[PDB]
RNA sequence: GACUCGGUGAAAUUAUAGUACCUGUGAAGAUGCAGGUUACCCGCGACAGGACGGAAAGACCCCGUGGAGCUUUACUGCAAC
RNA sequence: GGUUCGUGGUAGGAGAGCGUUCUAAGGGCGGUGAAGUCAGACCGGAAGGACUGGUGGAGCGCUUAGAAGUGAGAAUGCCGGUAUGAGUAGCGAAAGAAGGGUGAGAAUCCCUUCCACCGAAUAUCUAAGGUUUCCUGAGGAAGGCUCGUCCGCUCAGGGUU
RNA sequence: GGUAGCGGAGAAAUUCCAAUCGAACUUGGAGAUAGCUGGUUCUCUCCGAAAUAGCUUUAGGGCUAGCCUCGAGGUAAAGAG
RNA sequence: GCUGUACGUAAGCGUUGAUCCAGAGAUUUCCGAAUGGGGGAACCCACUAUCUUUAGUCGGAUAGUAUCCUUACGUGAAUACAUAGCGUGAGGAAGGCAGACCCAGGGAACUGAAACAUCUAAGUACCUGGAGGAAGAGAAAGAAAAAUCGAUUUCCUGAGUAGCGGCGAGCGAAACGGAAAGAGCCCAAACCAAGAAGCUUGCUUCUUGGGGUUGUAGGACACUCUAUACGGAGUUACAAAAGAAAGUUAUAAAUGAAGCGGUCUGGAAAGGCCCGCCAAAGACGGUAACAGCCCGGUAGUUGAAAUGGCUUUCCCUCCAGAGUGGAUCCUGAGUACGGCGGAACACGUGAAAUUCCGUCGGAAUCCGGGAGGACCAUCUCCCAAGGCUAAAUACUCCCUAGUGACCGAUAGUGAACCAGUACCGUGAGGGAAAGGUGAAAAGCACCCCGGAAGGGGAGUGAAACAGUUCCUGAAACCGUGUGCCUACAAGUAGUUAGAGCCCGUUAAUGGGUGAUAGCGUGCCUUUUGUAGAAUGAACCGGCGAGUUACGAUUUGUUGCAAGGUUAAG
């Protein structure tokens, strides 16, 4: 309240809409994936069992924030281009679930 | 009441401690006993239809039952009491 | 009635009070401050200038995005026709 | 423990504490006298805390923590008590007097006599209403605007065919 | 005996409806709401304002800023004379 | 031992077993729904039957007699059969509360939006009706989505999200998920049988029995196999009403260890000191003061004639269920939907799905029908218009046992006391105040003043400065007495200097008083500013104002740390 002066929110406009089929994905980085011995297989179930993840919100997504040092096969719902590149460059491989 | 009219009695506590006497009355509505020679007390009595002479009278007053202990009429010494059944008649027992 | 005697015995009020006057100052109208002037202590009956006296959170005035009652071609409605 | 600069303060911010009620634990005093209360010329920088003595006559402190119905001088505050005015206003329309008597006590009660008041009423009946206030015998705490030996007051017995 | 409150009665005055009537009394919603007044209880120590701008169906209210306090920061020490 | 609180005197009963306690019975005036009729509450007046008294009237007992609903039966009109109506009998209800919880009908405003009307407050308060111990809801015409789940309810979350909204103030879910608790069933209809009513006249159309109840559709109807009590189920739904027995529990009770230990204080010992003891018992309370060992009792162990409940057993009662076909037939009609008008769903007509009410219209009915937030198609899920259903949930006038960092008599219930009283009011209705002798009445014999009250002694008691508002007994307030000052003086009343006089202390550069001298316009509030001729307070005492729940944010602390933490349960 501002004394009958028009409030800030009433002097500016509404914006947008909430989508109903919105998909938000659990965000995994590369730094975590150094925890595993090379040549093994990473999965959603494994990442939950290890407590890295609790909520598979609408899926998993692996982002290239950081670095890996280790060869790995990874499988998830969506990857970023850069993280795919880094995984391959370490000799890893990628599957899309 | 563990003490009854007609009993012989020892006094545990009080100013009249160590003394003994008979039980002349009992009041279980108040847990008091009226005992001879114990708690004698001076009543300032105006004359009336009885005690028409009036005066200061020494008479016994009641004292509490817990201040009192029973005596076995055979030993003559004071005894805490239990209860047993003789035949089909409950009784009082010394111990 | 009031006044004195005898009996009985309230009230409104009340910050504490050993409660003068003039002139002045001061929230601009002082029993209470200043400076001067008067004034031994305690009461009784009478008067009412002041205590901006008592009573009644001014009824005048203004304010409140307070209220009630009334009016109408104010607005929106309702019954009834 | 030192040096330098400071140390008026409303609204208001910040901090450190005093004290009350209760709880837990530890450790205590207290019928050879607790809390409380009364008086004191003691203590601490403050809120406040001890000591002594009297009264009281059975419970209460201290320590460290914790929790709060937490500390009043004002609200034309609320309830209770007591003042002030103040021995004041008032004692509620009216004619009483004296003698005898009762009685601890009499303007006030009872009796007598004179006097005075109402008299289309201040009389006699009776509804409504009130509900024992009627009668008798005792009584005088309170009530009665004084008084009281009296009462429509208090007690106890009766009384309405 | 009848008429009862969004009502009734009025030879009509806002008159009367149990000492209340421009809309009874009581109980409840109800601790109505009150930008209004009043009040708000112990101590010390440090610091210490404002009564301005702007906007406001706003003017004795409020909001933001200016002014106070407390804490933490950061340095190419920026403040003051 | 007893004849209550409740003293008293009188008179009496009790071990040939009282008073008392528990269970079941009996009796239970009059009023009140109040019911034989009336009625101004607790009053009045009756009738019909049988009996009784009187010489007979008069009078007395006992039983029945309300209204409505349903049901039979009998009478019975206009009107002719008949129905209405009337009467009788068998059942049933009526009314009250616990100011609580829930279901429906009806339904505000104050307030908030810093006006206000949509909106909010709020489907709240209130009225009314129905109830029941819970109610309501409920066994998918569901929730959902590349995967399915399997009745309802309640809780945690989702989430203050999605969204609604003068898109303002504000209103605000649901599902998934996780838990408590768990349970599933019955009709209708086709179809068979009987009966009656129409003769719908060889067809219906109503009352009962069987049959059957559902979605990959199920059933009737055809067959096979079983089945007639083999076995199973049950009064908590699935049908309903009874009975016994056993055990357990509740409503009375019983038994129950150990110090009269010594000594000190003391009015009194339960306390101090020194010795012991018991403990499945050191709960509580009482007792002349603080008791495990004094009393009642507690732990423990026992027990109930009678009645009530629960759990089991028996009796009793009652019980066709699988399969394959699928000619045909059935599957909730004036509903389901739609229009109009309103409402409930978080959803304010908004694009407005879903549910409900009123009124208009008005389907298909299995190659059918609904929903998936307008709507269309496809897909998926599901069968409405009929009914029942425990448990988990909500509340507490009550009973039993118990608890409190709850009150402790201006508190705590309004009410610790004869309080919903006194009192106020015509009434509805409002509504107080008021606790404490003592361990024990031992409650002051007797004397004196006095008419009494009240005192002073005496005496009781530890104590009467504990004496019938009686533990303690503050302050305002009223007084008695006295050490110092005061009748030439004004002064917010004190302070500072200070003589003289008087005392002697928590002993310290002390106390009380103050001639006289200097200075000095209360407190609070609100104000630019108040001694203020502005406000408030008579005084004294008590009570009397930032708190709690949930959430946001920040600071500090602690723990773990790219981890941390669990909620319900
Ligand atoms: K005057
Ligand atoms: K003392
Ligand atoms: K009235
Ligand atoms: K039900
Ligand atoms: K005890
Ligand atoms: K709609
Ligand atoms: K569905
Ligand atoms: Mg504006
Ligand atoms: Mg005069
Ligand atoms: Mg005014
Ligand atoms: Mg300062
Ligand atoms: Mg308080
Ligand atoms: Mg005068
Ligand atoms: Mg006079
Ligand atoms: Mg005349
Ligand atoms: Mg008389
Ligand atoms: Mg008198
Ligand atoms: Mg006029
Ligand atoms: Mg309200
Ligand atoms: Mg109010
Ligand atoms: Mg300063
Ligand atoms: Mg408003
Ligand atoms: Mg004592
Ligand atoms: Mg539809
Ligand atoms: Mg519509
Ligand atoms: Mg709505
Ligand atoms: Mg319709
Ligand atoms: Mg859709
Ligand atoms: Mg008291
Ligand atoms: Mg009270
Ligand atoms: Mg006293
Ligand atoms: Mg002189
Ligand atoms: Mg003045
Ligand atoms: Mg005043
Ligand atoms: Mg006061």
């Amino acid at each position: 309240f501002e004394g009958g002066q028009l409030p800030l929110f009433r002097r500016i406009p509404k914006r947008g809409f909430t989508n109903i089929n919105r998909k938000e994905f659990a965000i995994v980085n590369l730094d975590v994936l150094n925890r595993f011995e090379d040549g093994t297989e990473v999965t959603p179930e494994l990442l939950v069992e290890t407590g890295i993840i609790r909520n598979e919100k609408s899926g998993i997504k692996i982002l290239s924030n950081g670095n890996i040092e280790k060869k790995l096969t990874v499988k998830a719902n969506k990857f970023s281009a850069a993280a795919k590149e880094a995984i391959e460059a370490a000799g890893g491989k990628t599957e899309v679930i | 009441m563990h003490v009854k009219k007609g009993d012989k009695v020892k006094v545990i506590t009080g100013k009249d401690k160590g003394k003994s006497g008979k039980v002349l009355a009992a009041f279980p509505k108040k847990d008091r006993v009226l005992i001879e020679g114990i708690n004698m007390v001076k009543k300032h009595t105006k004359p009336s239809n009885v005690n028409p002479q009036g005066g200061i009278l020494n008479v016994e007053a009641p004292i509490h039952v817990s201040n009192v202990m029973l005596i076995d009429p055979k030993t003559g010494e004071p005894t805490r009491v239990g209860y047993e059944v003789k035949g089909d008649k409950k009784v009082r027992v010394a111990k």
